[PDB]
């Protein structure tokens, strides 16, 4: 991201999402584990 | 080859059926030169998802 696209990456964030959302939005981090055991989970069968 | 093995057992606990996969052909020696350090076990897991699935574009 440059000058103009951090410019509207901010634009989006402090502008777009806050007034449609009206203070409804959450915002967090999904567990970086347990994403890594589910691929886990999905990999041990290796037939094509 | 122990060491190779161990790490096999070690990544998911992959069945020798799958250590003849030729993604596991070729990675499974340079992951024997590694590991021995206190890298991770959960870093060589998702090496191997991302490398298998580099494999795989049909």
């Amino acid at each position: 991201p440059s000058n103009e696209n951090t410019i509207l990456s901010k634009i989006f964030y402090f502008c777009v999402l806050p007034a449609l959302s009206n203070n409804k939005a959450c915002g967090a981090g999904v567990n970086v584990k347990e994403l890594v055991l589910d691929l886990f989970y999905t990999e041990p069968f290796i037939c094509p | 080859e122990k060491k190779k093995q161990q790490m096999l057992t070690g990544v998911l606990g992959l069945q020798p059926t799958m250590a003849n996969h030729p993604v596991l052909g070729v990675f499974l020696p340079k992951y024997a030169k590694q590991n021995g350090g206190n890298v991770d076990k959960t870093a060589f897991r998702l090496d191997l998802i991302r490398m298998l699935a580099l494999h795989r574009l049909n």
